[PDB]
């Protein structure tokens, strides 16, 4: 979870607020997908939260769905995403490292020996998105015994109780939900409410980012002004890649620029 | 914090987005209430009889267990309003939709039957509901389709994965985190994230109570056996619930072999899948090595998902009660024996359920039974299915 | 010589060839003989209750009577086994066929819903069945082809004259009257000769019976009309035979009106044909200024028969009983009201008795009056018809 | 109902049985109808039975109602009949006629009025086939009034009380059925069953005649040869009328050939 408190106070120095891309590993191809991830790293992603191909992927839309397939039509497993994984933390040792899981990916074997492989890759956090706190115990607990933050979900209506437990079972960041609903650049979700980015503060939580339906600089801006501390933005990424699967080149060039033009709207 | 125990020993669970704990914590708080409320309760025990047709019948079969020492009872599930038990337990999910102020129904189906359930209530009941079946389900239970749109349901045709019965469950839910302020989840099977298969379960346990009465009334004693098929696990978990404490009762749940287990191409994930986490629920499910949701197969498309309900996954784990499966094939031959030898047409996945019972029967002919099968469903959805196979084999 | 009078009035009797007379004596003596016969009562009630489903609900319409003055009840035969009141009679008739020690069954049908009975009841209790069916019903009633064939039943296709319910019935009476010593015929409607309009009618009677304690159940009071459609005439007497002595209640009985009595194109004998013989009885009919019978027309198969039974045409003559036409357009609408309102599928035959039923308190919504409608058989037979129509007229 | 006795007196005097074809009126058309008529006669018809076209015909088989229908596809109607068998009996005075209605036809616009017009034209029997005895009054009463002789069945199965009354009410000829079913040349019908001849006689009936699937001359002589006063044969004529249509030159010479075998076989 270091990789992330470090991220922050740097952050916190810069007066910036952090900008996330999300990624499936694997989509279109091992070989593309570990290039796409560089180019996101070199145009100023402050942090990443990478996909583990599922195959049913309850909290997502059509957009990241469709990451997942093309992942599997290219063969991806859980191994060679731990594979690509030890790749990435060779070359960039300091960013932070976020993956996003379901359930039955970190059950299915053990969760202790889930967290255990995520440290020995050097992930720094794990979000399993149909996990919600009430069910959370085993998780957090293999998560924390690893070092690895466990990350929890403040959505729109959170409640007092909610806003407590998320503050303290959660590390790294706390994911502040736009709206209801499933990922999808199309469907965008208000601002960030105010009343939660400044009780979880109250409540000494991880740092808020904000997620779902972030597709645009001025959103990244207006969830910074907000009080945020960054945002996460994957189907906007996604649809990227959709639609350059026949341009390699052109991908990483419109990936690079859209990647710039969010972390510049991050210092706002 | 819940109010009803999310669990069955190690099954159950509530694994959804953090989204909709509140809407799964408003529908525990809202069953609870009106499980004491005598209004609500008379309210659904009028619709049971005087729209739905309760109670059923419990039909001897005069023709099928001749030779033997076996005497077989149906529970005529297939004579309920809508033609399958899936009628039940949605009249008391509407009823509970409009305590909660909402006005919108989402559905998933598979045989299609739910889907027509959902939609009968709604159009009773003043809701708008719309039903996801998988591409692949619009087909092979087509006269479905047709009565729900009939009855003014919007029905969505899902193309993803398996295009069956899991797809249809995943767009369902998905729906479900974006409009649930408005929609009520009608999930039609015990199984789920809790309360559901609770809920299920409570709003189905008619099925047994009155197959223990009519046994009794009929035969001075309860049956040896009750058997019904298992694709979620609402009608063998209604037709099983009044009987689990009497412990002489054996409870069969029948799974689909689909081609046959060895094929891996069945619906059989108690017997042959292992635990796992999806569709908000620790149970039993068909999987890859790596974790991965398979997908399952049967030729009924009301048994053709690749999960189970917790409560018999519990109910296994422990003895209490048994489980089997029965082949494409098996289930075939029950279908074409009671229509030929009953003049009853047996749902597909009902036939599962008969297909134990005479398998039962036949295997110890000189064996004292007394059987009853749950008679889930009638079978006119699958008319069509099964005359195109039989003509493809001669017959 | 006979035991029972074979006339209402004018209409009725036995004009069949000479060779059939000592079969339909016969029959008329097995009949007395079993209606006095204690055994005969309990095994038939015991079908009716533990194998068809009786009593039937009798349903409030919750909706469709807002805003009105109407209260409207349906009679739910829809729910009995085979999807229609069809059921009731053949049980009976099944049974007098064994007790005369025939084996066989002839049937005519064209909704399909007493041939699907004449099928079911067939494989029931071991009798070999054999079903004539107008090739214009076999398509646009097709489901119910599937499930006769299913149930073993022989299908005949029948193609000459209109290809429709009159042709299958003098086809059924041609057969008969060459196999009558080992094959019952086991007609399907309160017409024809002596002794079926009569034994039609008491082996129907229960539905009427069981609305007359379900009603005064209900509204302390008896209905102030019933309401059945008539194709030959049995569910429309099995509802009215009970209250025929209840000189306050309403009789009405809705004849199809097809494209519009104006047109031609309908089958309303009773208010728009003549007395005529046919089909073994004197009876109204649609005929030609010679005295040729005339091919009727309705949108629904069960309903398209130029003739009518005598019963009907005695309760007519006297005033007791009045008789009214609804269209073809009418009857779809009234199906397209109970799918989005009621969330019931009706039967076109009997979505003619609720068009009326509908008319009544639309004409005269300040009317305080109480209906009851009987829903004579469920649509699952019809949706692909109607799917068909209401496409083909945008929607 | 004079002409069936002085024929009957006429044939016992020769020792002979009487042939009588049926045919439908107007099958194919009028005009071959009137031919055929005349070459039945010319070939040896003792006497006719002559169908009056119907719209369902009962009693009858696929090769009658083929006949009723081919007489209705030519426009022909019950007035037009009665055209035609006033034409018949003006050509032919002494043979008789009878017709084979179905009882709508009969009661249609009145039972007095139509037995008059049979008077009038000169037919000799009428034979209702949906009226049984038991429903038979109004129209043998009608019949009687008007000379003409009602018709009645004895089937296979007849009892006493039913041989009674068929003697009692019938008039011209007894039809003595060889068979239960319809018309049909294919359905070869029984021998006459003796104790019914021996009792019709007992009962000073009508001379029989069997009818019902007699298509062959030794069918003919098997019912002399057993008691009764002769034979009818219509799907047998008709299949001829059929079999021909194209050519009615064939037609005719076949028909000839045909009743000549059939009434050669009432000799014996
Ligand atoms: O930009 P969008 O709309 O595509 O959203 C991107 C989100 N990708 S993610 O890994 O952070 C992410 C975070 C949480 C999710 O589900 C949960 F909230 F239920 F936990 C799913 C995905
Ligand atoms: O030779 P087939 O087999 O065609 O029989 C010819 C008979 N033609 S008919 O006019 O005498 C004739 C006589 C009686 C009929 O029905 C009834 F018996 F019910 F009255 C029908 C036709
Ligand atoms: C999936 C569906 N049907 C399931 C079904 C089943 C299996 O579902 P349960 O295990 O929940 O009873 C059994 N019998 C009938 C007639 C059924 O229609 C559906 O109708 O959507
Ligand atoms: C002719 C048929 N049906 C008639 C019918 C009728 C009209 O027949 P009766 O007049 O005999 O009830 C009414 N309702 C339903 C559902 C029916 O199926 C038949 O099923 O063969
Ligand atoms: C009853 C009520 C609530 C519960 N939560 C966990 N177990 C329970 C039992
Ligand atoms: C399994 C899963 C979902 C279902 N919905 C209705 N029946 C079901 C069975
Ligand atoms: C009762 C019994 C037999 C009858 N035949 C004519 N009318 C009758 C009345
Ligand atoms: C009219 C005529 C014959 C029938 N058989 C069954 N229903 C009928 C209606
Ligand atoms: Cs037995
Ligand atoms: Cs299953
Ligand atoms: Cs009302
Ligand atoms: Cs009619």
């Amino acid at each position: 979870m270091e990789r992330y408190e470090n991220l922050f106070a740097q952050l916190n120095d810069r007066r910036e607020g952090a900008f996330v891309p999300f990624v499936t590993l694997g989509d279109p191809g091992i070989e593309q997908s570990l290039k796409i991830i560089d180019t996101l790293i070199d145009a100023g992603a402050d942090a990443l939260e990478l996909g583990v191909p599922f195959s049913d992927p309850l909290a997502d839309g059509p957009t990241i769905q469709n990451a997942n397939l093309r992942a599997f039509a290219a063969g991806v497993t859980p191994a060679q995403c731990f594979e690509m994984l030890a790749l990435i933390r060779e070359k960039h040792p300091t960013i932070p490292i976020g993956l996003l899981m379901y359930a039955n990916l970190v059950f299915n074997n053990g969760i202790d020996a889930f967290y255990a492989r995520c440290e020995q890759v050097g992930v720094d956090s794990v979000l399993v998105a149909d996990v919600p706190v009430e069910e959370s115990a085993p998780f957090r607990q293999a998560a924390l015994r690893h070092n690895i933050a466990p990350i929890f979900i403040c959505p729109p209506n959170a409640d007092d109780d909610l806003l407590r437990q998320v503050a303290s079972y959660g590390r790294g960041y706390t994911y502040l939900l736009s709206r209801s609903g499933v990922t999808g650049a199309e469907n965008r979700g208000a601002l960030p409410l105010h009343h939660l980015i400044e009780k979880l503060k109250e409540y000494h939580a991880a740092p808020a980012l904000q997620g779902f339906g972030i597709s645009s600089p001025e959103q990244v801006s207006a969830a910074v002004r907000a009080g945020a501390a960054g945002a996460i933005s994957g189907s906007a990424i996604v649809k990227i890649i959709e639609k350059n699967l026949a341009s390699p080149k052109q991908m990483l060039a419109e990936l690079r620029s859209f990647v710039s033009a969010m972390k510049a709207a991050s210092r706002a | 914090t819940t109010l009803l125990n999310p669990y069955f020993g190690e099954f159950g669970g509530m694994y959804v987005p953090q989204i909709l704990m509140p809407a799964l914590n408003q529908l525990e708080e809202a069953f609870v209430s009106a499980q004491k409320d005598p209004e609500f309760q008379a309210q659904f025990a009028d619709l049971l009889k005087n729209y739905a047709g309760r109670p059923t019948a419990l039909t001897k079969c005069q023709n099928i267990t001749a030779g033997t020492r076996t005497t077989l009872y149906l529970k005529r599930e297939d004579l309920l309003h809508g033609g399958a038990h899936k009628t039940n337990q949605v009249l008391g999910q509407a009823l509970l939709a409009k305590r909660m102020g909402k006005s919108e129904i989402i559905a998933e189906t598979g045989a299609g039957q739910h889907g027509v359930a959902s939609a009968l209530a709604s159009a009773l009941l003043g809701l708008k509901c719309r039903i996801y079946m998988g591409a692949k389900d619009v087909e092979r239970q087509s006269p479905n389709v047709f009565r729900m749109r009939l009855m003014g349901a919007e029905v969505i045709p899902v193309h993803s994965g398996s295009a069956t019965l899991k797809d249809a469950c995943n767009e369902a839910l998905r729906d479900w985190s974006g409009s649930y302020e408005t929609a009520h989840y009608m999930l039609g099977t015990a199984a789920g994230p809790h309360p559901y298969p609770t809920i299920v379960r409570e709003f189905q346990r008619m099925i047994g109570e009155e197959t223990k009465a009519q046994i009794l009334d009929k035969e001075g004693r309860l049956p040896d056996a009750v058997i019904a098929c298992v694709g979620g696990g609402s009608n063998a978990i209604g037709m099983f619930a009044d009987f689990i404490n009497d412990t002489s009762v054996g409870l069969i749940g029948v799974e689909p072999g689909g081609h046959g287990i060895e094929t891996g191409e069945h619906g059989a994930p108690l017997k042959h899948g292992r635990v796992g986490i999806y569709f908000g629920m620790k149970a039993p499910m068909m999987q890859t090595a790596d974790g991965q949701i398979e997908e399952s197969y049967s030729i009924s498309a009301g048994l053709d998902f690749p999960s189970v309900g917790p409560q018999h996954a519990y109910l296994n784990s422990i003895g209490r009660a048994d489980y089997v499966s029965i082949t494409d094939d098996e289930a075939l031959e029950a279908f074409k024996t009671l229509c030929r030898h009953e003049g009853i047409i047996p749902a597909l996945e009902s036939s599962h359920a008969l297909a134990h019972a005479l398998k039962m029967m036949r295997e110890q002919p000189e064996k004292e039974q007394l059987l009853v099968v749950n008679l889930s469903g009638r079978g006119d959805k699958d008319i069509f299915t099964v005359h195109d196979i039989l003509k493809a084999r001669g017959e």
